[PDB]
């Protein structure tokens, strides 16, 4: 069983969703080292079945300034996916600041 | 734009600091963690900063931005624009904390 703090990680993105920062909690959860995400679009990591929903969430984030993503699956480093939800906020546009919380174990 | 992320409790104490702080304000994360952000704030701006932290928790997750002068590791006053918002994991009733993006900006126009 994991505490609340331990299932959350912060990330920062340019407006095209490319990672510009990720906190190290992601390693313990999903396997990635932050340095290996940098410059990659978050879209590369969404499950195919969530791509249209996440495109819509990104559009809402950019037009409203904030969004809660709803549940989606992020591809884990060593295979499989984790369920997540993300609260996104645009910093003014300068960048996107995401609070990502894991909803499941790796599947 | 040089910027770094920090997390604070409601009182203003740094509880997480992104390593980009070194390039932005010259301190290591370990020199900021456990200290209040107001301890680095110009005396003219300290109350504005306190009041901003007090209000952001009432704004339902909207961003509140504040400009203030931050004392760099060189003991020089840098203009910072801090954009803050509260977060609480919706599956819990944990007390909100504050997430900040801190950017060195110009005071000019
Ligand atoms: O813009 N974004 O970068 C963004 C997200 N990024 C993200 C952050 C962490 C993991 C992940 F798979 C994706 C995740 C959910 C989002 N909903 O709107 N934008 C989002």
């Amino acid at each position: 069983f994991k505490g609340l703090d331990s299932k959350t990680f912060l990330s920062e993105h340019s407006m095209d969703m490319k990672f510009t920062y990720c906190d190290d909690r992601i390693t313990e959860l999903i396997g990635y080292h932050p340095e290996e995400l940098l410059g990659r679009s978050a879209y590369e990591f969404y499950h195919a079945l969530d791509s249209e929903n996440m495109t819509k969430s990104h559009q809402n984030l950019c037009t409203k300034g904030q969004v809660v993503s709803g549940q989606y699956r992020m591809l884990a480093k060593h295979g499989g996916y984790v369920w997540l939800e993300t609260q996104g906020t645009v910093i003014y546009p300068q960048c996107i600041m995401c609070v990502n919380y894991v909803l499941s174990e790796i599947e | 734009p040089t910027r770094f992320i920090s997390r604070h409790n409601i009182e203003g104490i740094f509880t997480f600091v992104d390593h980009r702080c070194v390039a932005t304000v010259g301190y290591q994360p370990q020199e900021l963690l456990g200290k209040n952000i107001v301890e680095f704030c110009h005396p003219e701006d300290q109350q504005l900063l306190r009041d901003s932290f007090q209000q952001v928790v009432k704004l339902k997750g909207q961003v509140l931005s504040v400009m203030f002068r931050f004392r760099s590791k060189n003991q020089e006053w840098l203009w910072m624009r801090t954009s803050s918002f509260t977060f609480q994991n919706p599956y819990s009733d944990e007390i909100e904390y504050i997430i900040c993006t801190n950017t060195n900006v110009k005071n000019s126009s």
